[PDB]
RNA sequence: CCAUAGGUUAAUGAGGCGAACCGGGGGAACUGAAACAUCUAAGUACCCCGAGGAAAAGAAAUCAACCGAGAUUCCCCCAG
RNA sequence: UUUUGUAUAAUGGGUCAGCGACUUAUAUUCUGUAGCAAGGUUAACCGAAUAGGGGAGCCGAAGGGAAACCGAGUCUUAACU
RNA sequence: AGGACCGAACCGACUAAUGUUGAAAAAUUAGCGGAUGACUUGUGGCUGGGGGUGAAAGGCCAAUCAAACCGGGAGAUAGCU
RNA sequence: UGUAACGGGGCUAAACCAUGCACCGAAGCUGCGGCAGCGACGCUUAUGCGUUGUUGGGUAGGGGAGCGUUCUGUAAGCCUG
RNA sequence: GUUUAUUAAAAACACAGCACUGUGCAAACACGAAAGUGGACGUAUACGGUGUGACGCCUGCCCGGUGCCGGAAGGUUAAU
RNA sequence: AAUUCCUUGUCGGGUAAGUUCCGACCUGCACGAAUGGCGUAAUGAUGGCCAGGCUGUCUCCACCCGAGACUCAGUGAAAUUGAACUCGCUGUGAAGAUGCAGUGUACCCGCGGCAAGACGGAAAGACCCCGUGAACCUUUACUAUAGCUUGACACUGAACA
RNA sequence: CUUUAAUGUUUGAUGUUCUAACGUUGACCCGUAAUCCGGGUUGCGGACAGUGUCUGGUGGGUAGUUUGACUGGGGCGGUCUCCUCCUAAAGAGUAACGGAGGAGCACGAAGGUUGGCUAAUCCUGGUCGGACAUCAGGAGGUUAGUGCAAUGGCAUAAGCCAGCUUGACUGCGAGCGUGACGGCGCGAGCAGGUGCGAAAGCAGGUCAUAGUGAUCCGGUGGUUCUGAAUGGAAGGGCCAUC
């Protein structure tokens, strides 16, 4: 169970989210991928957080 | 005397217009990363007791 | 000793049984969406009017009469659907 | 509740919801309670006097049940839409 | 040293008993939870003190909700 | 009586007579029956009263939603064929 | 002189037999140990139950003891017969 | 323990193998008489009758219908020196 | 000598002797919510606890662990 | 060896013959120094072994004397018991039969005596297992707690360094 | 700030005395005919000791309890959830302390899409180089490969490579499979907003089947909900999460 659940935060600052997992030790740079905002019904940045 | 409830029904069954019970659905509580996303969205809205647990929520809820 | 202890066995494991199998056979009527056969693998194949799920479970696509074939150079089983 | 010793259904269920104070002092009123009102107009003293609703009652709502065939007045109580159109064919006036 | 403690006498009162009810001071465990420790049984059983024909409580530093009610006690609902 | 199974060498009874074990109160649900019926019924209490009074209340005629709220619709959702 | 020796009363209880619905819910018979001592005995008193007392065996505490007896909680509980 | 490896007597078929016709043989079937449950149909208006088919082993258990005992009203009636 | 009154009298218990240890007296310790009492009208040649068990020859090595005694610089640490 | 499993270890003594006994050896499964080691005169209703005397302990029982047993008169229990017109054998069968099958034998009823059976009588097995049973005991099981101990505050004050 | 000297306050500590609380099972007097007690005087000790509340440690001294099940009796051992195969008798399902193996993950690429590509092994020839490295040809045709067991599947590849990219999307969801239930699984299609492709189209994770944990209790973010006189707020509810 090396891998640990991370969050990412949506960058249009709506507080929305998605979870998943990250390994750390390797590829230790911030994830980022345009996903879909429920909130706003736009494709925004999503940025690692937690 | 009165039968007593049992309040630990009467915090999670509700009666409906015809006399059955709704109650939340399970398994969506603590662990949702692993979970995919269909299958929590069909836990999310709630669900009729089945008749196998009826009689056990009847005689649970007394009054309801 | 008056007995004799005896040894463990280490193969008591065994795994749920999944059902799989053909659920509508040959000239069932079936509705949208029925499952026909729950697969490990793609023992049978798509026809017409029959989908294939993530885990290769067919299940047809439109009203009508389940049929089974055989086509194709590798002669493949195959699920098609007439539309009644 | 018991099931014989694995988790019983009334606590492997999670709770939801909570018991809202307002609604135990809301009632509801049909219409056909409006013509066993003496005075031509419904309010809440007018109700509990009639003993339609409780005298607990603060908050009240008419609703399309039954058959209104009277003119009444219906003053500072929520009426449903339903209910203000056959209000308002019967002959009645309404306002809050 | 005055005093006070102590001593004598006299006057009045109490003592002890009693089935339940009542107020107060102490206060279980079996049992239930299908085990058990929080919890329950239960402030029950029991022990003790006191009083009366009743006792206790009682005349809002009480409720309510922007309307108002008006000491206490008991019964039926509220409401399992 | 207990059992898969008892003539069982498995249990119980020496015999007779008397006694000896599914009850009662309250609450809830279903059935039958009776009254009334979109209504039904009172509790305490009053009453000399099995009468009469007493509708405080409770059940039913509306549901959906966690809830505000809306309402023969409602919830879900930005919106639902 | 002696927790000295032999041995009655007195205190005990090693062996065998009898007895075992006994004469007796622990005795009888024949032997047996101590017998001036850490002995034995009469009368009275004191220690009380999770307590007493115990040259200690879980022994004894009214024919009852790994927690006396009596009354109460109590119709404890008994998925067992 | 005693013949004790046809149940026995006994059997040279009264054994075995074929063929065939008889007969015995159950609470099965049929005949005669009776009772009951269910269904169908007809009639009567029913609250039943008739015809007809069929059913009727039974533990746990479910359903239905009764008998009898003590006491209350009917009953200051009726039975009874 | 004592012991399982009523299936065990023994090699068991006790014992004189030995050692360790506590205790300076309002002693340690014990029975007591407490007052008190025993220890003891005793005072370290006394008293308590523990182990061993006349006497003779002796009682060897280990303080890492648990306990006990002593230390107190530093780390950690409660109510406040 | 009160300790040694292998083990009746091996050697010696005692006996015609000794798994016990005595003395040695040491291969101490698994002795050991105050939960004391080794020895020890005396003592012991203490454990084991040997010898003399003595004998009905025995070879192997015989006889005798008394109390019962046995008979008569009087009084008069008890455990137990579904009912009983209560045989053997072979087989069967809840798998060991007076009762079932086949078969054999057997006139009816007492009294004395024996104990093979009636899975005889007695005690709802004490061994074994089960109960989400009990009790008591132990501990570095858990949770507490009496006690012991630590510090703050209160009873609790003054002055100085 | 490494620092000393010094002013001043506070805090904290220590030691030293004092008497006046408190202790006295020291003496003497009185109540008193009294080894109790109380009062008085005096000596000693002395704000210590001791006690009350709070608090840390210690505490089988005492107390209440727990110490699982399966099991060819129990104990010992082994096992307990999930996946694959056989037993399993050609639908599903099917037991044993039956026979064999695995899982408690991994991957922002190892996912989506477009385009492209096709092995194992052997023979022949070829520098180090050989049985076996890279190369050319041939045979052969999946005897390979699949991130990890086994079964089924895979060439239109589900296997291999590269470009671009985040659909590992949000709200739903006809219908269906599978469970006593809790629940689990499949799913076209609809809406919104995306990626790849010229386009038809494909994409709601991975070739599929293990990689998992109900409820309660809390934590975090948001919220058009609720808010015990009213306006807030705490707390609760809903959604997303631990
Ligand atoms: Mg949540
Ligand atoms: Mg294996
Ligand atoms: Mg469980
Ligand atoms: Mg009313
Ligand atoms: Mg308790
Ligand atoms: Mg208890
Ligand atoms: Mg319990
Ligand atoms: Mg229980
Ligand atoms: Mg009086
Ligand atoms: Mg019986
Ligand atoms: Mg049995
Ligand atoms: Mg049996
Ligand atoms: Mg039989
Ligand atoms: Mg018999
Ligand atoms: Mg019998
Ligand atoms: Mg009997
Ligand atoms: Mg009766
Ligand atoms: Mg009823
Ligand atoms: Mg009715
Ligand atoms: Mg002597
Ligand atoms: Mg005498
Ligand atoms: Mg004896
Ligand atoms: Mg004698
Ligand atoms: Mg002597
Ligand atoms: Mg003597
Ligand atoms: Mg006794
Ligand atoms: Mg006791
Ligand atoms: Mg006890
Ligand atoms: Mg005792
Ligand atoms: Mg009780
Ligand atoms: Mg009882
Ligand atoms: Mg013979
Ligand atoms: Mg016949
Ligand atoms: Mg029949
Ligand atoms: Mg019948
Ligand atoms: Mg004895
Ligand atoms: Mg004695
Ligand atoms: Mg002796
Ligand atoms: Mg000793
Ligand atoms: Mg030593
Ligand atoms: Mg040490
Ligand atoms: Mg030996
Ligand atoms: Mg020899
Ligand atoms: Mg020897
Ligand atoms: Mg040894
Ligand atoms: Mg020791
Ligand atoms: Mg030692
Ligand atoms: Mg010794
Ligand atoms: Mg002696
Ligand atoms: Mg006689
Ligand atoms: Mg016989
Ligand atoms: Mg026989
Ligand atoms: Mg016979
Ligand atoms: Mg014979
Ligand atoms: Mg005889
Ligand atoms: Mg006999
Ligand atoms: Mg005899
Ligand atoms: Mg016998
Ligand atoms: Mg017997
Ligand atoms: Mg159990
Ligand atoms: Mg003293
Ligand atoms: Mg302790
Ligand atoms: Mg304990
Ligand atoms: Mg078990
Ligand atoms: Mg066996
Ligand atoms: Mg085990
Ligand atoms: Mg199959
Ligand atoms: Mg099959
Ligand atoms: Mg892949
Ligand atoms: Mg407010």
């Amino acid at each position: 169970g090396i891998r640990e659940k991370i969050k990412l935060v949506s960058s249009a600052g709506t507080g929305h989210f998605y979870t998943t997992t990250k390994n750390k030790r390797t590829k230790p740079e911030k994830l980022e991928l345009k996903k879909f905002d429920p909130v706003v019904r736009q494709h925004v940045i999503y940025k690692e957080a937690k | 005397p009165k039968i007593k409830t049992v309040r630990g029904a009467a915090k999670r069954f509700k009666k409906t217009g015809k006399g059955g019970f709704k109650h939340k659905h399970a398994n969506l509580r603590h662990i949702l990363t692993k979970k995919a996303t269909k299958r929590k969205r069909h836990l999310r809205p709630k669900a009729m007791v089945s008749k196998g647990d009826l009689g056990l929520v009847i005689a649970c809820l007394p009054y309801a | 000793a008056h007995k004799k202890a005896g040894g463990s066995t280490r193969n008591g494991r065994d795994s749920e049984a999944k059902r799989l199998g053909v659920k509508r056979f040959g000239g069932e009527s079936v509705l949208a969406g029925s499952i026909i056969v729950r697969q490990r693998g793609t023992k049978f194949h798509a026809g017409a009017n029959v989908g294939c799920g993530r885990d290769h479970t067919l299940f047809a696509k439109a009203d009508g009469k389940v049929k089974f074939e055989v086509k194709g150079p590798k002669n493949r089983k195959f699920i098609s659907i007439e539309a009644e | 509740g018991f099931e014989g010793g694995q988790m019983p259904l009334y606590r492997r269920l999670p709770k939801f919801g909570f018991t809202s104070r307002k609604a135990a002092i809301t009632a509801e009123i049909r219409l056909s309670d409006l013509a066993k009102v003496e005075g031509g107009v419904v309010d809440l003293n007018t109700l509990k006097a009639a003993n339609i609703i409780g005298i607990q009652i603060e908050f009240a709502k008419v609703i399309l049940a039954g058959e209104v065939t009277t003119p009444v007045t219906v003053r500072g109580l929520r009426v449903t839409k339903g209910a203000r159109a056959a209000i308002e064919a019967a002959g009645g006036k309404i306002e809050e």
